[PDB]
Order: structure tokens, then C-alpha cells, then sequence
């Protein structure tokens, strides 16, 4: 007995979703049915709670092209969690909020 | 630049251009740019990269 | 020289390594589909078998198929049937984690659509609501706006449990013709030699086609004749016409040009105007350096 | 062919030889001492 | 290129190797001696010995 | 990208009705898998046999650099103090300047940041113990301030 | 390979002899360890004329570090970064061994 | 090696308060 | 014995430069550590999209289901007279819910 | 309930099979039983359609050595899909045939 | 008022040293993005095994 | 329980052409060769056969021998719309037969 | 430096000359 | 412009004072 998985496909899909899909504008997101959020859109809680379809950044769109997504051109790319200058600074103050 | 404007004209009053060098320009976004003339900006609600 | 024109690559071209359709599928997976079979077929009965899955629940199955909703009271109550043209969407399922025993509707393919593995399977939408059934053809498919979807019902195989005794049906499959294309995966195992739908054509497997990137050469090599006979260039006066270009067969001015760009700057920076971008292989592919795999956990 | 005719023996190659048969291309049974990979690789 | 006063002239070897004979035995060390080769009119650089 | 008028089997299928990875991914959410295996329908093949008609989109990105136009006869710089800045230093004249910019529309409020490059020079003299003095020159956009 | 810098069969040479006459040979005023041939590589080596961890003759390595760089008579050293280019010998040379 | 060797062997003189000299004289 | 010329040689090489270039003949290849083992920069996992394994027949667990074709009209679920038809075979392999 | 998988082992099988095995000579390949390929050997279809054993590039062979396979020393390494220059050139024309 | 001392300083550092070397005392660490996020390249996946 | 094993060695080089300088003093300084002052033309035979032993495997190969020379040209314009060029190559000349 | 080509010195070894005996 | 620099090294151990 066995079960089948495509490790390579899954890794690529996850990579795109974390780093691109979550950073799309709020206009491409929706609130879940039974989740209620702030009416302040600049709060962390609101941003976090909004959910983006993983099909907008499908793992095989612009497939074989070197192309930056159109709604990602107007998004500041230095607000990103793999900004490595920002990460260095943050972790140079440790891993707690109280510093 | 108003939202959905495709033109912004600049008019500079008539004054000397003695020892002038180039120009540069780039586009920013209103929510991401605070003023430096003020000590505090109550309308600045962004903490990302400036 | 600013050259413009139209480039065309053959069907050889494929600038990616995977597949672009149903990449998360098992390669052995087959689609929900049907095949006719003659084992107990023949005559006015022909066994049309079905292999598939019906993934989303309803509330009843009538002869209008799955009833997927109900109209809110206004002094009337009528069950809303699921449209044959695009509902039951094959992306919609359940959010329990899998259930059995209720009413369920799904989709299937006909036996007039030859089987191919569900791993490269694609069929273009023929509707704006994500339907993809072929239009009916009476003699023309152009004015005919009836789509080809036929319900097939099923029930638990008891005779004293449902059906014959205690009437009802438990599953319905919206069977359609579709333009089934694998445009990036090639069948690599099959046990029969039939391409027609069969019981054994569920077992076909397909791996993706080779990545084949096609582009213009490194500095536009060979896009101008150098070191040639009768195709040699001219730079000459307009009056005198004394050609100051003497090209020799036993000279190479394209290789010479490559080596010069390693006399000038770094060759590891790409430029797009002159299309520079040196050919370089991954050196861990060239020289395989095994080190096992770190896997003690 | 070359030169004065006879029966058969033409269509390129043979000449005088008289030296010892260095490198591979001669390799086969009945060994000496105590063909890509006779020359690529070294042991 | 300079054409003179750097020319090999008579022309003699570019490389040498120095030889095997016997030593005094030791258990954990290997004692090697050379007495070098000599000929005529060259200058050795000891960066190019190994 | 797929032609929307020169491909004749084009259909505008929105995000809701797209499927590809059917039965192996959730429905429009990072939740659990939903659906059945089925032929995809989302991207149209642009490669291989039965590649659909298409047109090119071309753009660039350019981040971390401001556009710049030198103020000299040749746009190359042969020195700090340009050759057209010395037109008005060997015979001063006042002129107006209008710059008209055309930019792409954007839904959010935006600003234009124009840098007018000058010479900003401070010449610091300390002539006596415990005394420091300074004079600030700024050329075609002189300081109107001199605030406390 | 002809019209581009790409090449990949330089390891398939055994020896070149630049004959001038059949009682002497080009550099062959006694200069090399084998004065009548440039051996690129050895298949079996009694003399120890290989250079470390590959087949290449000590003579050939000396010649190709004085062809590309001028080092050999001051003892071998790693070439400088501007003396060593993408087509230069040193960074494309890859010894290897296995059992 | 593979040959290049060309004019301007050193700094091109220009009295560095400025970026010139002359075209020559005639 | 108060001279250490093994150490001295190591530091000389790095003065020259090219200490991350590897030279096979003198066995140069300075010891290194990966600086992500020496200093652990933890950043969690980029897993926000769940990954799955599925059967080789990609249909989960199946069961037999007789085909049924209504023997009379009427919109009911017991008045439509649901009974066996042999044009739609018997004992078909079908899965309910998700695979 | 649980199932066991070696993710690491699988990703190194995949790496080798795509980047090594597929670019072996066609002397190491075979045409499947019920597959018919063109008689031209320079066609895309022919190259694509022949199958190579994944056990010839075992992924546990030459283990612990730097070695380049002997039937890959005569294969042009710039005919590869990990030729990064060729990929760049290809993708500055886009991902579709008609350019 | 119309002088941007903070911006000017960032530019000054760039023209002198490299900005890819991080410093801790004065806290240098230029803002970045990965070039495979900003410009996404799909080269597919290896799903042939 | 390690088995008895021989060693095997090779190297690779890709993108390198095997360079042999010519004349006197193996260090590469200058570019000119003074054999014009040894005789102006007085040649006979004294061989000049380059013989490359090569590794065989299967299908055809070509050998490329680059004979390094000068390809100097002077391009002079003496008047408007007049351009001339004189070409010289000396060890292998391009003229004198119909010239 | 960004050079891939040696100089020649353009002069042979030893300026200084001795008499024939 | 962006660029502009004009501060860079032009470079009993004394004469007269």
C-alpha cells in the first residue's frame, strides 16, 4: 500500500502563496463567513484576518514567463517578510516584544 | 497627483537658474510619506518602509 | 540594426519543466469517466460503466438531478435544481473531511471522449460559467446552444435496500463530452493499445514533456553573415564604392567577439539590449557531487 | 585504388609501418604487461 | 617581446626531479635526503620546489 | 496573453468558476481539499499543439533609482558645475519653468517628488576659541528661511 | 561551440606532437619532461608525472599556467581575479577521483 | 595572450578645477 | 619550537587573497562553517497552505453502485419508480464526498 | 494512524532524474511497448518519448565522490534546461509560441 | 524645510562603501526584497519522478 | 566489509582552448616574433605535422586548430566619402596570388 | 585592475655593458 | 541629479609657524 504526493509541486505552490498571494491588495481578499474583524483597515488584526484565494496566484500562472504580477506592481516590495535588512534589524533586538 | 489623475503640471515662478544642475523625479504615495516640517503627523498611519 | 518581425517556435517549445494542468494529481489518477463494455453488453443493452467520484452534497435527487438548494418561503417552496451546464462544479466539495450517505452529484466524461490520465487533462471552457461540455450538433453546432450533458443515476447495489424496493437513487453524474487535451504530458505507460475508453485505460500514466526553452542566441550569433561568400557586408563610399570590408573564410569574428567581452567588463552581468547572457551550466549538474541526503529524522 | 592494377585492393589508407603499437585501438585478448575509457580515466 | 638576454641559448631542461636511494629507518617519521643536481649557469627559485 | 477577440473560443471565466487541481485543493481558500478530479480549464495553452492566439505585453520595473535629466547641452556630465548653468553666471537672466508630467492612473492618492539639484554649500569658519560661524549658500533655490 | 565560447571536449586529448623533423621536435631542445610530445594526460603513470588528483601531466600544467597567467617559475599560485576570466584555464579546470 | 594594446596609456591631463585643455594650436 | 610556521603560512595566504578559491595541487580549501548552523536564525516554517497525499487510483475508497434509470416520470424520489437498468451496468465504482 | 515518507531522499531522486538521466544518450533509453515514435532522431517527439531507467542514475551511486559520469563527458552541458543564460534569453521573448 | 538630510545620507553611504555589508553599531542594513518575489519566474516543477 | 577497489582519475575543462605559445622564453610578454631576421624565405622541409592522439567513442568529430597571427588593419579616410583599408596578416597571409 | 594582457618592458636585460677582452 | 561629491582626499615634521 502507498499514497502519492508531488513534493516539488507542493513546495512551489506554498512558496508562491506565502510570498505573493498574501501581499496582494485587500480588494482581492474576503472575510470568512463566521469571522468578524475590525472596521479599521490599518490594524494588524484586520490584515491578518482577511483571506486571499490561493487560485489568484495559482501555481501555474504565467507559466514559463518571467513576469511580475500586475496588482503587485503598485505594492511596496520592501514591506515583505523576506526583506533581509528589516529581518536583520528586528532579530538584533531579540525575539520578544519587551526589549 | 490626485487619485486617477494622469497629469500633474508644475509651474515655478520666474527666478534665476544660476549654477543649476539636473533634476530627478520619482513617484511616492500619500499614505506612506509624512511631512518633515511637522513634529508629529496625526494622519500618518503607516509604519512600513518610507 | 533594429530588427522587428514575427518569431514562431514549433510545438517543441515548452519553457517550463512541470505541467500546467492538474499538477497535484497522482499520475495514475484517471478522471471521472465512463466506458462502454461488451461483456454483458450487445443488442439493446450495452454496459456503460462508470469510475468516478461525486464530491458535493445536495438534499434530494429527482429526475432534474441533484437539488442543490431550496427557494426561501414566500407562500411557496420549490427545490432549486443544480444547472446542468456548470453545476456540479468539480472544485466544490464538502468541508467536513469526507462523508458518505446523503445525496451527491458529480460529473463524468462520456465514452465518446477518449480517456487520458488526470494529470495533464485540460479542456477549454465552452461557457463563461466554467462549463466545458461540447455543444450539440444537429448539423451545425454554431446556432445550437443546447449543451451535451446527460444525467446518469446510481443507487446502492441492494435490491431489498433501495431502488427496486424502497424507491430512490443516491448519486447522479452529469456526463458530458468535452475537448480532452493533454498539451504538456505524454502517456508513458498504457497496458492496451486502444485509445478508446476502456476499463484498462484507467491505468494509464503520464509524465510531463521535456523542458525546452528556445530563444535567440547569445549576442545574436549567426543573425548576420560574417566570414562568408557573397553574403559579406559592405561599408564603402557612395561615390568611390571601395569596399573597406574584406571578410575571410579562415577568420571567426563571432568567437573573437565573445573573447573580447572577457577583456572588457564582467561577463556574469546580463544585458538585454544586445541580449548578452553567457551560457553557463549548473556546476552541480555537470559534476554530480553525492553527499547522500541528511535524513536521520 | 592506387598505381598499377591487378585484382582487388583499393579505396584508401595503407602505408609503411614499423613501430610499436602505442595507445589503444589494438586492445583485445592476449595481453601484455603486468576504448574511450582506456584513455579517459586513469588508475 | 625582448629578443636577447633572456634566450635559453644552449637550451637545457625546465624541470628536474631528484632521486631515490637509501636512508636511516625511523618508525613514525620518513627521513629523505637529496644532494641536488648541478650543471651550468642557472639560478633556482625555491618557491618553485615541492 | 490569450487574445480576447482573435481567439474565437475565448470565454471570460472568472475566479469562481476556474478550476485546475480539482479535488486536490480547497475552494478559494487555504482550507482542506474539495471536489473531484476533472480536466482543468483555467490557463489556455500558449505552447504545444492547440496553442491559442496571443499578443505580447511588455513592461519593465525599476526600483531604488530616481529618473534624472542632467542640465547640460550633452546629457553627459563633464563636471559638477554644468555648461548651461554657466549661461546664467556669465550673464544672469531669470526664467520661468513649467514641467508637465504625464503619469499612469492609480487608484490611491500619490505624490510626485521632484528634486531640483542645486549646490548646497556651508563654509564654516572658527576664528577664535569657543566661536564657530557659518555661511549657507544655496544657488537657484536659495533659502528663504533663516529661522532661529 | 564554434561560434560561441562553449567547448567541452578538451579532456579528450592524449598528446600533441608539434613535429619539425624526425630526429628533434618543436620545443625539443631538452626542455620538457617528455621533450618530443606535449602529453595532455597519462592513462597509467610509473614515473609520477601526473599533477595532484588528476591525469594531467606536470609538463602540461606548467605550460598552461604560463600560457594563461605567467606563473610556474616562481612556483604555482592561484591567479588573480582579473587574470582569471570565464574562458581562462584555471577556473574551468576540475580534477576528480573516485573508487 | 589574445591581443589588445591601444592609445591613452596614462591619465589625460585636464587642470581639475576644469575638464579641458585645448584642441592644440594653429 | 616557539615559532609556529604552519599557522604563519595560513595567514600569509589570506594576505595574498583568493582564500575562498580552491586550488587542488596544494590542497588549498580553508575550513568553513555554514553561518546558519553556527548562528541559528529561526524564522518558523513557511507553511500556510496544507499539503496532501492521495491514493494511486485517485478516487479514495470506492463501493459498488447499481445503475438506476427511472421507469416512469414525475418529480419525486419515490414516485419516479427508481429501478435497475442494464444500459448503465451494475456494480460501478464511485466515491461519495471528497477523495 | 500514520504513514512514513523520506522527503529528503525523494527530492534528491527527482533532482538527479531530471537533470542527469534525461540528458543521457539514447543508447540508455528504450521506447515503451505501446508507444510509437518518429523514425527521425532529431525530432522533439523522439527525444521526448524515449524513457530512461531512474535506476541508472540511482541517486545512491558514486556516493560520496565528486565524479562526472562517463556518458556525460561527451554530452554538451550547455544543452540543458538549467543553462541559465538560455533561460534568460527565452523568457525575454515571453512564454507563448507566437512572439 | 525643503532639504532631505535623511535621504541624502543613505545615498552617501552607497557611493562610498557597499551596502550589502551589514554593520551593527550604526545599524546599517539596507532594505531588500528577494528578486524571485518581486519578479516571479515560473520554471515549473520537477514532476517526472 | 568494504570491497577491494581501484582508483580512477580525470579532469574536465570546458570553455578553454589549449594554448601553446611559440618562439623563445615561455613567459608571455610582448606579441611579436622575430623570425623575420633569421631568414626572409629560405625554407625547405623540416616537417610540421601536428599529430593529436585523441580518445575515440563513436560518431564523428572535427578538430579546430587556431593559428594565432596578427589581423591588423589601417583604415584611412583622406577625403569626404572616401575610405580605404589595408589589411595585413603575416604568418598566414590573405593576399598574393591574383594580387 | 581589469587587464588580461601583459606588458612587454620593451628592453632586454642589462643596460650595462662590458669590454671584449 | 543624485550624485554630487567634491569632498575626497587630495592628499619636528613642520616648516614655519
Amino acid at each position: 500500500f502507498a499514497m502519492e504526493i508531488n513534493l516539488q509541486a507542493n513546495l512551489w505552490r506554498s512558496f508562491l502563496y506565502s510570498n505573493v498571494a498574501l501581499y496582494l491588495p485587500d480588494s482581492y481578499k474576503y472575510t470568512p463567513a463566521n469571522i468578524t474583524l475590525p472596521t479599521n483597515t490599518n490594524t494588524y488584526d484586520y490584515m491578518n484576518g482577511r483571506v486571499v484565494p490561493p487560485s489568484l496566484v495559482d501555481a501555474y500562472i504565467n507559466i514559463g514567463a518571467r513576469w511580475s504580477l500586475d496588482p503587485m506592481d503598485n505594492v511596496n516590495p520592501f514591506n515583505h517578510h523576506r526583506n533581509a535588512g528589516l529581518r536583520y534589524r528586528s532579530m538584533l533586538l531579540g525575539n520578544g516584544r519587551y526589549v | 497627483i490626485p487619485a486617477n489623475a494622469t497629469n500633474v503640471p508644475i509651474s515655478i515662478p520666474s527666478r534665476n537658474w544660476a549654477a543649476f544642475r539636473g533634476w530627478s523625479f520619482t513617484r511616492l504615495k500619500t499614505k506612506e510619506t509624512p511631512s518633515l516640517g511637522s513634529g508629529f503627523d496625526p494622519y500618518f498611519v503607516y509604519s512600513g518602509s518610507i | 540594426f533594429d530588427i522587428r518581425g514575427v518569431l514562431d517556435r514549433g510545438p517543441s517549445f515548452k519553457p517550463y519543466s512541470g505541467t500546467a494542468y492538474n499538477s497535484l494529481a497522482p499520475k495514475g489518477a484517471p478522471n471521472s469517466s465512463q466506458w462502454e463494455q461488451k461483456k454483458a453488453g450487445n443488442g439493446d443493452t450495452m454496459e456503460t460503466h462508470t469510475f468516478g467520484v461525486a464530491p458535493m452534497g445536495g438534499e434530494n435527487i429527482t429526475i432534474d438531478g441533484l437539488q442543490i438548494g431550496t427557494d426561501a418561503t414566500a407562500d411557496q417552496d420549490k427545490p432549486i435544481y443544480a444547472d446542468k451546464t456548470f453545476q456540479p462544479e468539480p472544485q466544490v466539495g464538502e468541508e467536513n473531511w469526507q462523508e458518505t450517505e446523503s445525496f451527491y452529484g458529480g460529473r463524468a466524461l462520456k465514452k465518446d471522449t477518449s480517456m487520458k490520465p488526470c494529470y495533464g487533462s485540460y479542456a477549454r471552457p465552452t461557457n463563461v460559467k466554467g462549463g466545458q461540455a461540447k455543444l450539440k450538433v444537429g448539423a451545425d453546432g454554431v446556432p445550437t446552444k443546447e449543451f451535451d450533458i446527460d444525467l446518469a443515476f446510481f443507487d446502492t447495489p441492494g435490491g431489498t435496500v433501495n431502488g427496486q424496493d424502497e424507491y430512490k437513487a443516491d448519486i447522479v453524474m452529469y456526463t458530458e463530452n468535452t475537448y480532452l487535451e493533454t498539451p504538456d504530458t505524454h502517456v508513458v505507460y498504457k497496458p492496451g493499445k486502444d485509445d478508446a475508453s476502456s476499463e484498462i485505460n484507467l491505468v494509464q500514466q503520464s509524465m510531463p514533456n521535456r523542458p525546452n526553452y528556445i530563444g535567440f542566441r547569445d549576442n545574436f550569433i549567426g543573425l548576420m553573415y560574417y566570414n562568408s561568400t557573397g553574403n559579406m557586408g559592405v561599408l564603402a563610399g557612395q561615390a568611390s564604392q571601395l569596399n573597406a570590408v574584406v571578410d575571410l573564410q579562415d577568420r571567426n569574428t563571432e568567437l573573437s567577439y565573445q573573447l573580447l567581452l572577457d577583456s572588457l567588463g564582467d561577463r556574469t552581468r546580463y544585458f538585454s539590449m544586445w541580449n548578452q547572457a553567457v551560457d553557463s551550466y549548473d556546476p552541480d549538474v555537470r559534476i554530480i557531487e553525492n553527499h547522500g541526503v541528511e535524513d536521520e529524522l | 585504388m592506387s598505381g598499377s592494377g591487378s585484382f582487388e585492393g583499393g579505396v584508401f589508407s595503407p602505408y609503411l609501418t614499423g613501430r610499436l603499437p602505442s595507445w589503444a585501438g589494438v586492445r583485445q585478448n592476449v595481453m601484455g604487461s603486468t576504448t574511450y575509457a582506456t584513455l579517459s580515466s586513469s588508475s | 617581446a625582448p629578443t636577447h638576454d633572456v634566450t635559453t641559448d644552449r637550451s637545457q631542461r625546465l624541470t628536474l626531479r631528484f632521486v631515490p636511494v637509501d636512508r636511516e629507518d625511523n618508525t613514525y617519521s620518513y627521513k629523505v635526503r637529496y644532494t641536488l643536481a648541478v650543471g651550468d649557469n642557472r639560478v633556482l627559485d625555491m618557491a618553485s620546489t615541492y | 496573453v490569450v487574445d480576447e477577440v482573435n481567439y474565437k473560443d475565448y470565454q471570460a471565466v472568472t475566479l469562481a468558476y476556474q478550476h485546475n487541481n480539482s479535488g486536490f485543493v480547497g475552494y478559494l481558500a487555504p482550507t482542506m481539499r474539495q471536489g473531484q478530479p476533472y480536466p482543468a480549464n483555467y490557463p489556455y495553452p500558449l505552447i504545444g499543439k492547440s496553442a491559442v492566439t496571443s499578443v505580447t505585453q511588455k513592461k519593465f520595473l525599476c526600483d531604488r533609482v530616481m529618473w534624472r535629466i542632467p542640465f547640460s547641452s550633452n546629457f553627459m556630465s563633464m563636471g559638477a558645475l554644468t555648461d548651461l548653468g554657466q549661461n546664467m553666471l556669465y550673464a544672469n537672466s531669470a526664467h520661468a519653468l513649467d514641467m508637465n508630467f504625464e503619469v499612469d492612473p492609480m487608484d490611491e492618492s500619490t505624490l510626485l517628488y521632484v528634486v531640483f539639484e542645486v549646490f548646497d554649500v556651508v563654509r564654516v569658519h572658527q576664528p577664535h576659541r569657543g566661536v564657530i560661524e557659518a555661511v549657507y549658500l544655496r544657488t537657484p533655490f536659495s533659502a528663504g528661511n533663516a529661522t532661529t | 561551440p564554434y561560434l560561441d565560447g562553449t567547448f567541452y571536449l578538451n579532456h579528450t586529448f592524449k598528446k600533441v606532437s608539434i613535429t619539425f623533423d624526425s630526429s628533434v621536435s618543436w620545443p625539443g631542445n631538452d626542455r620538457l619532461l617528455t621533450p618530443n610530445e606535449f602529453e595532455i594526460k597519462r592513462t597509467v603513470d610509473g614515473e609520477g608525472y601526473n599533477v595532484a588528483q588528476c591525469n594531467m601531466t606536470k609538463d602540461w600544467f606548467l605550460v598552461q599556467m604560463l600560457a594563461h597567467y605567467n606563473i610556474g617559475y616562481q612556483g604555482f599560485y592561484v591567479p588573480e581575479g582579473y587574470k582569471d576570466r570565464m574562458y581562462s584555464f584555471f577556473r574551468n579546470f576540475q580534477p576528480m577521483s573516485r573508487q | 595572450d589574445i591581443n589588445f594594446s591601444s592609445l591613452a596609456p596614462r591619465h589625460g591631463t585636464r587642470p581639475f578645477m576644469g575638464t579641458w585643455s585645448d584642441i592644440g594650436t594653429s | 619550537q616557539d615559532r609556529n610556521t604552519e599557522l604563519s603560512y595560513q595567514l600569509l595566504l589570506d594576505s595574498l587573497g583568493d582564500r575562498t578559491r580552491y586550488f587542488s595541487m596544494w590542497n588549498q580549501a580553508v575550513d568553513s562553517y555554514d553561518p546558519d548552523v553556527r548562528i541559528i536564525e529561526n524564522h518558523g516554517v513557511e507553511d500556510e497552505l496544507p499539503n496532501y497525499c492521495f491514493p494511486l487510483d485517485g478516487s479514495g475508497t470506492n463501493a459498488a453502485y447499481q445503475g438506476v434509470k427511472v421507469k416512469n416520470g414525475n418529480d419525486g424520489d419515490v414516485e419516479s419508480e427508481w429501478e435497475n437498468d442494464d444500459t448503465v451496468a451494475a456494480r460501478n465504482q464511485l466515491c461519495k464526498g471528497n477523495i
